[PDB]
RNA sequence: ACGAUGUCGACUAGCCGUUGGGAUCGAUCUUAGUGGCGCAGCUAACGCGAUAAGUCGACCGCCUGGGGAGUACGGC
RNA sequence: AGAAUAAGCACCGGCUAACUUCGUGCCAGCAGCCGCGGUAAUACGAAGGGUGCAAGCGUUAAUCGGAAUUACUGGGCGUAAAGCGCGCGUAGGUGGUUCAGCAAGUUGGAUGUGAAAUCCCCGGGCUCAACCUGGGAACUGCAUCCAAAACUACUGAGCUA
RNA sequence: AGUUGGUGGGGUAAAGGCCUACCAAGGCGACGAUCCGUAACUGGUCUGAGAGGAUGAUCAGUCACACUGGAACUGAGACAC
């Protein structure tokens, strides 16, 4: 998957003898638009160099998500550390309500009517984060039928 | 109200096509149309979100030459409307009466057209309307005055206006210079590069 | 002090889950039985039994598929302290459908989908994904 | 088909009078849990053959005195 | 908090209170000018403010900045203040309007000159 | 007045001490306390981890930015 | 008959769309929050040049939202504010398990009301709209009856964790 | 302390401590009585995804008042804009 999108640049400093040193943080995810989407951090002494460095660690550790054609499954409800995140499915007519790196997530993910919504913390990192840790374990049906046969459980 | 000023100062700052002369030379040749106005043109200005919202949002206003309070109740219209506002709002904003007797072949510019339809030179079915904000319904024969029929600006509108394309909803009879409108044109028809999503999320914030 | 047994049992289910295990005691109940029956005809659980003697004893065993347990989500409603009613229109879907909520209506004790087959809401004991 | 409403005797010092308790359990309007409100009513006793802690079932009818409006029917439990 | 504990004593919202006691539920209101003078601000800053202690119609006695500068404000003159909280002064929580009563706006200004009480030029 | 950790009840891998008793053949099991580690799980982190800060029930107390202030006035 | 005759206001450091020069030099001044100014100020005052609204444009005062920031939906209390110094106990809240009854809670239905207008959906009229207007939907509420018995309550008889 | 109930009488178009004479000591209240402050109420209006929060400008229904404090006459109806 190759769709870019930079969520944050962030400017970090650490103390020595003398004065600071600087460095860039850079969040970003990166997926293809059908289910697959992965995201990666990239710090460097340039705002460039952490933009490629997060980049190259996106596209690495990307993972599956199965969705309800351009929908979600079902309401879930999901959170990391101090963030907290809802999403719910939506008609065909509605776009993204969402905000931020949720946004970004949904966006880069492929899903187009999610109407969601974060609470608690909104640090972008924790976010996606949580946004992440509620995609991937939705389950999609013929997969809660591992219990038993299909059309007798919707 | 409306707008007066410059017609391709519009075009160099949003460096897009919008449509606001008679096209008869060229878009090009005539202001360098690449350029945003001003001393600070060169810069391209990489621009955020709500700048994305706010350049499309005027695009769309600028070609179809509505104010903002029209517009936003247009909006709200659409989003009454069922069945994924984002077209419905195109779909809506397409009926006025001054862009259906431009693109009926009428007239030379948007505010050409706006200018015979003020002026009281144009039918819907013999009746005088001269609002710029008609909604014509499907069906009705919009129609020159018979008076009128003899303008040459109208002939020289429509000589202009046979090569630009054919939009294969309506069906226009040249001689007698009048229109008809079938069925609501779709979502296809209109240029698909320009997205209706994204102005729905602009006015949901 | 054992107010409320029916969260017990659940309790006791998720923490079995939790820790792998294969099978589950617990004091019986005409409730729990009850629960435990619709349980196992949804899916959720493989099989139980009643012992007998006076104190009898309800014995479940657990199914896992894959890794994961089977039942990932089981919490309570209505609790003794709230006590929560609902109607035929206004009863719970959970997961979009894909999970059942168990309600104790006029006619028994039935899932959420069965108590609309028959028009009939009742009291929500709990919910199951 | 006379509207009854049953309760339980409260107190009975007043001659040809009793006082009746009826207890109903309200929904609270917003936090969704039963609480029970009680109201007190005079009724009139026409043999006084009511005594403290039956429960029995009264009637509506014409004021008979200032506040006491209402006429028991008949006991239908004693007290110990 | 328990429901029980919600029923017997019910959740209860603290109330705003107005950064402008003054001019109740009003836009703007007039007074009389008894003193103008100068102040310092605080640390970071360092100016000379005019600030004009006024008398209102109701009776409070409350300080209010003259923006703009010029003004022709003596021990006596008419003037009308509106909300309106100086960050750098200590105190002051109103602005008198430009060319309200005797305050005559502030002259020559071309730019966003409807804020200071000045007349366009044409 | 501190475990800076309300009382009551039910479940959830293990290892090493110690206090007051029981059993079985120094060893094993078990019971009510008292300590050190530690898997899950939890936590912002530190850390807790069958003596939970884990998963759940019943009831009570308390919190809503820092000062002014646990102060002023009134009541006991 | 005649284009004749009828454009202003705010802003341009970030949040937030839009930059250069000149003049002062922690002065004069700006400001919703961070904050600008001490001799190249995109933040002060002016010029040009832009951005946003438009017969209006800003400012002030007031309400809800964002604020999950009084958290029923939907928060917390070892160290950020927050467990009474500790027991006993009144009203109140809650209640192991079996059989049977009743029908207050609970569920379904019927009937009466819930004035009209306003809100919502489909039409009609004024050149459209604002506005007027037909029909319907809705008004979660309340009361009176009929039926059911899983759970809670009430009644009787048991059982021992 | 006419405060709560009863008996006899009076009174009103009408039930009633509504008024009166006797009989007893009752009645209300932490489910907040009494007291202080504030305020016409409702359909509704503004917000909000909803639950809620604020509110009672226009229009409609009910209530109260008519310089201030009392009282009755006329009538089917007034304590009379
Ligand atoms: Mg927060
Ligand atoms: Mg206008
Ligand atoms: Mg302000
Ligand atoms: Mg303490
Ligand atoms: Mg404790
Ligand atoms: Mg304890
Ligand atoms: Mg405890
Ligand atoms: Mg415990
Ligand atoms: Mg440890
Ligand atoms: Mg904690
Ligand atoms: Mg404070
Ligand atoms: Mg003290
Ligand atoms: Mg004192
Ligand atoms: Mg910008
Ligand atoms: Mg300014
Ligand atoms: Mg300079
Ligand atoms: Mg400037
Ligand atoms: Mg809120
Ligand atoms: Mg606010
Ligand atoms: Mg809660
Ligand atoms: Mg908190
Ligand atoms: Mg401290
Ligand atoms: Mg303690
Ligand atoms: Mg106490
Ligand atoms: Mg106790
Ligand atoms: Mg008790
Ligand atoms: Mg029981
Ligand atoms: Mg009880
Ligand atoms: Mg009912
Ligand atoms: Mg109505
Ligand atoms: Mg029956
Ligand atoms: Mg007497
Ligand atoms: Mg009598
Ligand atoms: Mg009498
Ligand atoms: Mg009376
Ligand atoms: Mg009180
Ligand atoms: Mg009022
Ligand atoms: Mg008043
Ligand atoms: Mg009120
Ligand atoms: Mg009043
Ligand atoms: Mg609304
Ligand atoms: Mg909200
Ligand atoms: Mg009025
Ligand atoms: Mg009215
Ligand atoms: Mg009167
Ligand atoms: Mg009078
Ligand atoms: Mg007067
Ligand atoms: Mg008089
Ligand atoms: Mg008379
Ligand atoms: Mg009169």
């Amino acid at each position: 998957g190759y769709i870019e999108k930079l969520v944050q640049v962030n400017r970090v400093a650490k103390t020595v003898k003398g004065g600071r040193i600087f460095a860039f943080t850079a969040l970003t995810v990166v997926g293809d638009g059908k289910g697959r989407v992965g995201f990666g951090r990239g710090k460097a002494r340039e705002v460039p160099a952490a933009i490629q460095k997060a980049m190259e660690a996106a596209r690495r550790n990307m993972i599956q998500v199965d969705l309800n054609g351009t929908t979600l499954q079902y309401p879930t409800k999901s959170a990391h550390g101090a963030s907290k995140v809802y999403m719910q499915p939506a008609s065909e007519g509605t776009g993204i309500i969402a905000g931020g790196a949720m946004r970004a997530v949904l966006e880069v993910a492929g899903v187009q009517n999610v109407l969601a919504k974060c609470y608690g913390s909104t640090n972008p990192v924790n976010v996606v984060y949580a946004t992440f840790k509620g995609l991937k374990n939705m389950q999609a049906p013929e997969a809660v039928a591992a219990k038993r046969g299909k059309s007798v459980e919707e | 109200a409306r707008y007066i000023g410059p017609k391709c100062k519009l075009s160099r700052r949003e460096g897009t096509d919008l449509f606001l002369k008679s096209g008869a030379r060229a878009l090009d040749s005539k202001c360098k149309a690449e350029n945003v106005p001003g001393q600070h043109g060169q810069r391209r200005g990489r621009l955020s979100d709500y700048g994305l919202q706010l350049r499309e949002k005027q695009k769309v206003r600028r070609i179809y030459g509505v104010l903002e309070r029209q517009f936003r109740g247009y909006y709200q219209e659409a989003s009454r409307r069922k069945g994924s506002t984002g077209e419905n709002l195109l779909q809506l904003l397409e009926c006025r009466l001054d862009n259906v007797v431009y693109r009926m072949g009428f007239g030379s510019t948007r505010s050409e057209s706006r200018q015979l339809v003020s002026h009281k030179a144009i039918t819907v079915n013999g009746q005088t309307v001269n609002i710029p904000s008609y909604q014509v319904k499907a069906g009705d024969v919009v129609a020159v005055r018979e008076k009128s029929k003899n303008q040459l600006r109208i002939a020289q509108a429509l000589e202009l206006c046979g090569q630009r394309g054919r939009v294969e909803w309506v069906e226009v009879d040249l001689d007698k210079k009048a229109g008809t409108f079938k069925s609501a044109p779709a979502r296809s028809d209109l240029s698909a590069d320009i997205n209706e999503n994204l102005i729905v999320e602009l006015y949901s914030k | 002090s054992m107010q409320d047994p029916l969260a017990d049992m659940l309790t006791r289910i998720r923490n079995a889950q939790m820790a792998e295990k294969t099978v589950v005691s617990m004091p019986s109940s005409k409730l729990k039985a009850a629960v435990a029956k619709v349980l196992k005809d949804e899916g959720y659980i493989a099989d139980f039994q009643i012992s007998s003697e006076v104190k009898p004893q309800l014995s479940i065993e657990l199914k896992y598929f894959e890794g994961k347990p089977v039942i990932e989500e089981v919490k309570r409603i209505s609790r003794p302290g709230l006590r929560q009613y609902k109607s035929v229109e206004q009863l719970p879907k959970v997961r979009g459908g894909l999970g059942v909520s168990i309600v104790s209506t006029n006619k028994g004790v039935m899932t959420d989908r069965a108590a609309r087959a028959a028009g009939v809401g009742g009291e929500v004991l709990c919910t199951v994904f | 088909t006379v509207r009854t409403l049953t309760g339980r005797v409260v107190s009975d010092k007043m001659d040809k009078t009793v006082t009746v308790l009826i207890e109903r359990r309200v929904k609270h309007p917003i936090y969704g849990k039963y609480v029970k409100r009680s109201t007190k009513l005079h009724a009139h006793d026409e043999s006084n053959q009511c005594r403290i802690g039956d429960l029995v079932t009264i009637r509506e009818t014409r004021p008979l005195a200032k506040t006491k409006a209402w006429t028991l029917v008949d006991i239908v439990e004693r007290a110990v | 908090a328990t429901i029980n504990q919600l029923v017997r004593k019910p959740r209860k919202r603290m109330v705003d209170k107005s950064d402008v006691p003054a001019l109740q539920n009003c836009p703007q209101r007039r007074g009389v000018c008894t003193r103008v003078y100068t102040t310092t601000p605080k640390k970071p800053n360092s100016a000379l403010r005019k600030v004009c202690r006024v008398r209102l119609t109701n009776g409070f006695e409350v300080s209010s900045y003259i923006g703009g500068e010029g003004h022709n404000l003596q021990e006596h003159s008419v003037v009308l203040i509106r909300g309106g909280r100086v960050k750098d002064l200590p105190g002051v929580r109103y602005h008198t309007v430009r060319g309200s009563l005797d305050t005559s706006g502030v002259k020559d200004r071309k730019q966003g000159r409807s804020k200071y009480g000045a007349k366009r030029p044409k």
